[PDB]
């Protein structure tokens, strides 16, 4: 299983990825990923139980959630793997990611509606069902709410941070995890959600297929951090109320721990690391 | 200490907030909101962009909705 930079996919690989995503949507399986994600967005709190977000398990949790989604895609087409979007490099609306043969572009100005690509509401193939905003079409406003995606220099400043995470292990933390997540500092992952806009700015952000490509690159940055800091590892390592310690199991699966997900090569490799 | 309650018409939508942590409504439909450890707020329709107060989160939700009804959670 090799996870490839989206920019490098062949036309055939793009076609197969899109078709597998559309089939998960048609069959009803896609929307339950969106629902699970929103449940954790709403339940993870700074002062209470926190598992998928704003906590050290943000990274292993999304790594397992993406593995569940990739496995679902492979159950439709076994050749498909999740690509990643390096938003530090492919940083404009003219990027091939946003072309009509891949994810389609930005939303029109009046209502945010995406008007092209395979996920445009006009196709009839991408109903927005799990939603809070009652509108049922994919929406985006690329670069609308924040002017720029993060740069390679900003990403490197975060990869340089030695500590994986720090008490109090929430949105107030110093350390790598919270700077990558983006609640403190120059802001990597949260800012990309804000930059895409539309459903990507919400708790139902997996409604946009770019969600998976964004998180596949956040996941790659975790792998890059590990190679820069082989001496540094996940924390905390036991006994922390409300936080998933290294060897504790994680909801919703309950059968996996951060420890089981630190080494991605158990599951996939990257085109380059 | 919880923020004060509020009630206003913002961009033609009635927004209300009240301590409960804290509940927000847009035309009577409850909107999930959350407080961050540094005292900023977010909502489920603007989760990744902290704003200073629950009223600011309600107003960001009305801006996001562009006139559309909110659905309950
Ligand atoms: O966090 O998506
Ligand atoms: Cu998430
Ligand atoms: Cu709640
Ligand atoms: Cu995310």
């Amino acid at each position: 299983t090799v996870r490839k930079n989206q920019a490098t996919l062949t036309a055939d690989e793009k076609r197969r990825f899109v078709a597998a995503v559309l089939e998960l949507k048609r069959s009803g399986r896609y929307d339950e990923f969106v629902r699970t994600h929103n449940e954790f967005i709403m339940s993870d709190t700074d002062s209470g139980e926190r598992t998928g977000h704003r906590s050290p398990s943000f990274l292993p949790w999304h790594r397992r959630f993406l593995l569940d989604f990739e496995q679902a895609l492979q159950s439709v087409d076994s050749s498909v793997t999740l690509p990643y979007w390096d938003w530090s490099a492919d940083r404009t609306v003219r990027a091939s990611l946003w072309a009509p043969d891949f994810l389609g572009g930005t939303g029109r100005s009046t209502d945010g509606r995406v008007m092209d690509g395979p996920f445009a509401a006009s196709t009839g193939n991408w109903p927005i069902n799990v939603r809070v905003d009652s509108r049922t079409y994919l929406r985006r406003s690329l670069g609308g709410s924040v002017a720029e995606l993060p740069t390679r220099a900003e990403v490197e400043s975060v990869l340089a941070i030695s500590a994986y995470d720090l008490p109090p292990y929430n949105s107030a933390s110093e350390g790598f995890r919270n700077h990558l997540e983006g609640w403190r500092g120059v802001n990597l992952h949260n800012r990309v959600h804000v930059w895409v806009g539309g459903q990507m700015a919400t708790g139902v952000s997996p409604n946009d297929p770019v969600f998976w490509l964004h998180h596949a690159y956040v996941d790659k940055l975790w792998a890059e951090w590990q190679r820069r800091h082989p001496d540094s590892a996940y924390v905390p390592t036991g006994g922390t109320p409300d936080v998933v310690d290294l060897n504790e199991t994680m909801k919703p699966w309950n059968t996996v721990r951060p420890a089981d997900l630190l080494d991605h090569t158990a599951y996939y490799t990257f085109d380059a690391l | 200490a919880a923020p004060e309650s509020f009630d206003e018409v913002y961009k033609g939508r009635r927004i209300q907030g009240r301590p409960a942590g804290y509940e927000v409504f847009v035309d009577g439909v409850q909107l999930h909101v959350m407080r961050n450890a540094d005292g900023s707020w977010i909502s489920v329709v603007s989760h990744f962009d902290p704003v200073p107060t629950p009223r600011a989160a309600a107003r960001a939700a009305v801006d996001e909705l562009q006139g559309a009804p909110l659905l309950p959670f």
